């Protein structure tokens, strides 16, 4: 329902931009529109193999995002390439005309 | 690990894809809450309350149907409600995964030839009650015609050189008409003298030869070198 | 941006007018109302944000490079079959002059 | 009309119950669903001045090319069909037997000249409006859509005062003035 | 209270699916480059050589007076194993009674035959189809329009009657 | 002329890995999964005629 | 006006068409019609061809052709002023008389 | 345009002449204005900016 | 021509326009034959050709 | 480059705005004036229509 695809309507959208996550991964260009009859799962590793794929007791979490958040690694990355888009986004816009105006203003 | 995916349905019916940051081949599980060959699992509460329903990660380096379905076979046979014929059971591995992707309201007939592959596959089949383990030689199927009837597809992971015939008396007695033939070639299992290419042409001859149009063919090649899928259908008057 | 004038604007056909939504001067119920969440939810807002973003901007990074890509394969492929034509057009006279 | 199977198809091949030679392949339909026209018997009733047109510029072509009889009632043929409506241009004399048709008279009917004039949305629209009467050429109204609308007479096509149609537009762009009644 | 602009309902043949213009109401393929192939090179292929002849390659043969297994091992250097399929020797066949000597040197114990599974016989369909399938077979022909079609197919050696000897080309390992 | 060969030989099998998929050796580790994504429509097999 | 009857060659459907304009197919014992169409032309006479699935209707001039659930099928530039239809079955012809002194053999499944 | 002239009479000398901004925009100086000294008026190809710089090519 | 009335002129145009043609054109494509078919175009030259 | 020296086809540095002249910044040169232009010359026809 809309009721549960509000709760898991963000890890939706991390699905549909896995591309952009890590810098070093680069999936194979599908679109991948939200599918209409899907289910949200969990995987059990078992109890026979450990300590190669084991999340531990005390970083298992409940969505893609709360993972991708406390990644510390990931989030370096994603603010220092969030800030280089943001000022290759702003270069010459508006603060940089009325700057311009002032600087022929000044004198 | 402990991580969470989103499981959505193949273009082939009865398998999934479970989506992360890497994505998953997966089939529903029949017998919920162990694993057979130490894959690992993924468990969904589907909504008395919600059950929790799982499901088993299908492994293409240790699975030649699931090294064809993953790189991409226009047209399995093996669907959910058939009856498969699985020749060469090795063990239980690829055959729970054609089980479940069967479903309950469908059969499995692993045949395996060996004994003690045949108790591992007797124990698989009592918590998978849509297989039946047939212990006995592909080759002799009238030693085994008693226990069989009419099978929609059968699917080949024999590694004999004397394949396609084994593949063509299994056919001929319990294949029906316009059902569905999957083989696993295996090149330096036929033979190794001559190259892949010659091994594999030989052997789609074989199987026109026997009358089994041949639709298509899939190398899958970075799970197996030199190996091949075949997928043809049992055409059994005017492959013309 | 393009600055039609309020003259020429007024007096367009029905299907050319042109849809400029004033902005809003009074704090209206709805928005004084609206609940945003905090803390946990905000940093996931942002989260999401950047996200979306670096999705964007690689996207037509790639895709502006897959258009230099291709009009350069556009002019080397253009003199290759302006190449090939003149052969066929020398060719073709050298047929029917033997013949 | 069952889907006939290999030996029926191929041993009675020409039956069909709908299509038939002497339909010409449903274009009076054709063009009275594209043009919405009323009774069945107007694409006829067009189709013989089109043959009129066509018969006339067969005849008149097999003259001799030079004498003025020819080019005068070919240039005046012409310019008369030109100013009517039907002709879209008065250039070349090939229009007299490829350009006239019946959509082109078709296209200069009541309801077509307003759907062009952007007047009514559609075609059906228009034929609905100047059913209801509110379409008036000149000062007399205008009642049934088969009106044709020569190339002068289109300057007058405009709805009839107190419309409410008029009134709803006026009052879009709040230009109404009630003194004038609209 | 009638309805406005009423019309005679007729049919249409633009929507109408009772007559038979009208009665026409994604998985994508994109076939791998074959593993056996480097770039254009077919490293796969091996002596044993198998070949697939036709009909004017045949044909050039006899009238080259060259005979066939022979002239294939002087011309690879290898054993070769010759192939006609049916439809080749379908059209040997329809060729009439002219073509008798090469219909029975066609039929040689030592040239094996393959066995086509279609309709019609089409020999260079048969060919180019069977061989862009597996990129095993070396083809024998001197068609021009076959020649061209096997040589823009990549990775497949041809072979032809040139001067009073086979030739080979796209076999890159011939010395 | 034995290092120009060595980097063009690198160079073609970097690039025969996106014309094929080359067998590179089977399952390394723990299955971790496909790594790059799993497309549900393409079909990369080769039809007969 | 006056209603000119028909019957379909099983009893099952009946046709009738007004002077005015007004022509309906019908199954007369359910009371099921499947056509009811007002032609406002003077209409004459109809009959079934093969079927209550298509009838014939001789209107004003011409004569008309129209499926089971009465939209036009045909207008024939034939059959100039029909007053009398009848089809023959096993011949597959509807015959076409009237004010005119000619008598038409139509074949309706050609055409 | 303001100082490439001292005087009104060394733009007269020089009236008619092509310019061009460093844009490459062309232009013509057309009349000397009268109360600032070396400043005339110049037409050009389109509108020229305050950041630019014009150009007289002599020898 | 500035004297020939109907038919003879439309034939006679064609028949120039056909001779000229012919040099340039493509012989499959000058001269197309009027579709007609088999049954009656076989009699019709049948009875021509007797 | 058929018979052309590397040497020959070098790189001509660009020009920058006087330094007198600096509160009017940036000395645009042509492709500045282009961008600036058939901005214009849209804008203009989309007035016109
Ligand atoms: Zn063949």
């Amino acid at each position: 329902d809309d009721n549960m695809r509000r709760e898991v309507q963000r890890d939706l959208l991390l699905i549909k931009h896995r591309a952009a996550l890590d810098p070093k991964r680069h999936y194979k260009k599908q679109r991948w529109e939200v599918p209409e009859r899907f289910a949200i799962g969990t995987i059990i590793e078992d109890k026979s193999e450990f300590y190669s794929s084991r999340m531990n007791r005390k970083e298992r979490k409940s969505t893609i995002l709360e993972t991708l958040m406390g990644d510390e690694a990931s989030n370096k990355y994603f603010k220092r390439k969030y800030n280089e888009i943001q000022e290759k986004s702003t270069s010459g816009r508006k603060a940089h005309y009325k700057k311009m105006k002032e600087m022929r203003k000044k004198r | 690990g402990g991580a969470k995916v989103v499981i959505e349905p193949h273009r082939h019916a009865g398998v999934y894809i479970a989506r992360g940051k890497e994505d998953l081949l997966v089939t529903k599980n029949m017998a919920p809450g162990e694993s057979v060959y130490g894959e690992k699992r993924i468990s969904v509460e589907e909504p008395v309350p919600p059950t929790k329903v799982e499901y088993r990660v299908w492994n293409p380096f240790r699975s030649k149907l699931a090294a064809g379905i993953m790189g991409g076979l226009d047209e399995l046979f093996i669907a959910p409600g058939k009856k498969v014929l699985y020749l060469g059971a090795a063990s239980g591995t690829s055959v729970s995964h054609v089980s479940d992707v069967v479903g309950p309201e469908g059969v499995v007939y692993a045949v395996e030839f060996s004994h003690r592959p045949g108790r591992e596959l007797i124990s698989m089949a009592k918590k998978r009650p849509n297989i039946i383990p047939i212990i006995e030689d592909a080759r002799h199927p009238q030693k085994y015609r008693m226990l069989i009837g009419m099978v929609d597809c059968v699917f080949a992971d024999v590694a004999q050189p004397d394949q396609a015939r084994i593949i063509a008396l299994n056919s001929h007695m319990f294949l029906k008409d316009q059902g569905g033939v999957v083989i696993s070639i295996k090149a330096n299992c036929i033979d190794s003298t001559v190259d892949a290419e010659t091994v594999f042409a030989r052997e789609v001859q074989k199987l026109r030869e026997e009358r089994i149009k041949p639709l298509e063919q899939l190398t899958l090649e970075p799970y197996e070198r030199d190996h091949c899928i075949v997928v043809g259908r049992y055409m059994r008057s005017g492959l013309k | 941006g393009l600055k039609v004038p309020k003259a020429v604007q007024k007096e367009l056909p029905f299907k050319s007018q042109i849809h400029q939504m004033k902005p809003q001067k009074k704090k209206t119920y709805m928005a004084k109302r609206a609940v945003v969440l905090g803390g946990d939810e905000k940093k996931a807002r942002s989260f999401i944000q950047k996200v979306l973003t670096i999705s964007k901007a690689k996207d037509s990074k790639r895709k502006e490079q897959k258009a230099s890509q291709r009009k350069e394969r556009l002019k080397k492929l253009a003199k290759m079959e302006e190449e090939k034509s003149q052969r066929d057009k020398e060719k073709k006279k050298e047929y029917f002059a033997q013949n | 009309v069952r889907k006939l199977k290999h030996h029926e198809q191929k041993l009675l091949k020409k039956v069909d119950f709908l299509e038939w030679k002497q339909d010409q392949g449903h274009r009076d339909t054709q063009v009275m669903r594209t043009y919405h026209i009323q009774n069945r018997e107007d694409y006829h009733k067009y189709n013989r001045i089109c043959g009129d047109i066509r018969r006339l510029a067969n005849k008149l072509s097999l003259l001799p090319p030079t004498d003025p009889f020819r080019r005068k009632h070919e240039q005046l043929l012409l310019d008369k069909l030109y100013a009517m409506g039907v002709l879209t241009t008065k250039s070349k004399i090939s229009d007299l037997e490829n350009k006239v048709t019946v959509s082109a008279i078709c296209r200069r009917r009541l309801p077509v000249i307003m759907h062009r004039l952007k007047m009514a949305e559609t075609i059906q629209d228009a034929v609905k409006f100047i059913e209801q009467g509110h379409v008036r050429v000149g000062p007399n109204l205008i009642n049934d859509p088969a009106y044709l609308v020569t190339r002068n007479m289109e300057d007058y096509v405009t709805w009839v005062d107190n419309s409410k149609i008029k009134k709803t537009l006026l009052r879009y762009r709040n230009q109404i003035d009630d003194f004038d009644f609209s | 209270t009638r309805k406005f602009g009423l019309v005679k309902r007729t049919l249409n043949t633009k929507k109408d699916q009772r007559l038979k213009k009208n009665q026409e109401n994604l998985t994508r393929n994109i076939p791998q480059v074959s593993s056996a192939l480097f770039f254009q090179y077919n490293q796969a292929i091996k002596p044993p050589y198998q070949v697939l002849i036709d009909t004017n390659f045949i044909n050039f043969s006899i009238q080259k007076k060259v005979d066939i297994v022979r002239g294939m091992m002087d011309c690879l250097l290898a054993k070769c194993n010759p192939l006609i399929t049916d439809c080749v020797m379908a059209e040997l066949e329809k060729l009439g009674p002219k073509y008798r000597i090469a219909l029975k040197l066609a039929r040689d114990p030592r040239i094996k035959r393959l066995s086509c599974s279609h309709k019609g016989t089409y020999a260079d369909d048969c060919l180019v189809h069977r061989v862009l399938q597996h990129k095993c077979y070396i083809v024998a022909t001197n068609d021009a329009g076959l020649k061209q079609r096997i040589r823009k197919i990549p990775g497949i050696p041809l072979m032809s009657v040139g001067g009073h000897a086979y030739v080979i080309e796209k076999l890159p390992d011939v010395f | 002329s034995r290092v120009k060969k060595r980097k063009k030989y690198q160079k073609a099998q970097k690039k025969l890995k996106s014309v094929r998929a080359v067998y590179s050796g089977g399952q390394s580790g723990v299955y971790e999964g496909e790594k790059t994504g799993i497309k549900k429509g393409l079909t990369r097999s080769v039809k007969f005629k | 006006g006056p209603y000119h009857i028909k019957y379909a060659k099983n009893g099952t459907h009946l046709l009738i068409t007004g002077r005015k304009g007004h022509v309906a197919s019908m199954d007369w014992r359910k009371g099921q019609l499947r056509a009811e169409l007002f032609l406002n032309e003077t209409c004459h006479s109809a009959t079934y061809l093969q079927n209550e699935q298509y009838f014939a209707v001789a209107q004003k001039k011409y004569t008309f052709i129209y499926d089971h659930e009465g939209t036009e099928l045909h207008r024939l530039k034939q059959h100039i002023e029909a007053r009398h239809l009848d089809f023959l079955p096993y011949h597959y012809l509807l015959v076409t008389a009237g004010e005119t002194g000619w008598l038409k053999y139509h074949d309706v499944s050609t055409g | 345009i303001k100082d490439m002239f001292s005087s009104a009479m060394e733009v007269a000398r020089f009236e008619g002449a092509q310019i061009k901004t460093v844009s490459g925009i062309r232009g013509e100086i057309k009349r000397a204005l009268s109360k600032p000294e070396g400043h005339y008026r110049a037409a050009f190809e389109d509108k020229i900016l305050m950041s630019d710089i014009v150009i007289l090519r002599s020898w | 021509d500035d004297q020939v009335i109907g038919k003879a002129r439309s034939r006679t145009l064609e028949m120039r326009l056909n001779r000229l043609s012919r040099v340039n054109g493509h012989q499959d494509k000058i001269n197309k034959l009027e579709k007609v078919p088999m049954h009656i175009r076989r009699g019709m030259i049948d009875k021509h050709v007797k | 480059a058929k018979l052309v020296h590397d040497v020959q086809k070098k790189q001509h540095r660009e020009r920058s705005q006087l330094t007198s002249r600096s509160r009017y910044g940036f000395l645009e040169k042509h492709k500045d004036y282009v961008k600036r232009a058939q901005d214009f010359h849209r804008k203009q026809s989309t007035l016109k229509v």
